[PDB]
């Protein structure tokens, strides 16, 4: 299926599943290769089998919501804080 | 890194209320009354002595009387800032 770049979606590379915001990267694997890691464990970086390159996994960003307010006694208006996001997904 | 990886799987690291930057104005405040006003501005309101003229008391907290500095200021201030020095050397060394 057509890759998805600079979007989040879920994926499957050879077999290999997650979900994540995949970019182009600069990092440069062996030959052989498949995955690139991080020291988590976790899968960090994957190789678009059909056309060879370095592809990112970024999962798609959360974050806590925090509803800022002045006491309910003074107002009913708030002011929402998405935290730790570019402001896009809103 | 450990700076998305745990932030992968809902492990968060929050940003510190106050920045870097804020802690180095206290740090800064803290000096400056320090320097100039003493220990009086954690009373109430600095008030600015002469340096010089708060190390004499300085010296009356510990008992030596303040006769010394007058008289070994210079000596004194050598002492204090060769001191100052070798805490750079202290950190950058080791
Ligand atoms: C985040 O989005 C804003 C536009 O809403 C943009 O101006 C800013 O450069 C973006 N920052 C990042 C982290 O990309």
């Amino acid at each position: 299926t057509n890759l998805v770049k600079n979007k989040c979606v879920n994926f499957n590379f050879n077999g290999l599943t997650g979900t994540g915001v995949l970019t182009e990267s600069n990092k440069k694997f062996l030959p052989f290769q498949q995955f690139g890691r991080d020291i988590a464990d976790t899968t960090d970086a994957v190789r678009d089998p059909q056309t060879l390159e370095i592809l990112d996994i970024t999962p798609c960003s959360f974050g806590g919501v925090s509803v800022i307010t002045p006491g309910t006694n003074t107002s009913n208006q708030v002011a929402v804080l998405y935290q730790d996001v570019n402001c896009t997904e809103v | 890194d450990l700076i998305c990886a745990q932030k992968f799987n809902g492990l968060t690291v929050l940003p510190p209320l106050l920045t870097d930057e804020m802690i180095a104005q206290y740090t800064s405040a803290l000096l400056a009354g320090t320097i100039t006003s003493g220990w009086t501005f954690g009373a109430g309101a600095a008030l600015q002595i002469p340096f010089a003229m708060q190390m004499a008391y300085r010296f009356n907290g510990i008992g030596v009387t303040q006769n010394v500095l007058y008289e070994n200021q210079k000596l004194i201030a050598n002492q204090f800032n060769s001191a100052i020095g070798k805490i750079q050397d202290s950190l950058s060394s080791t």
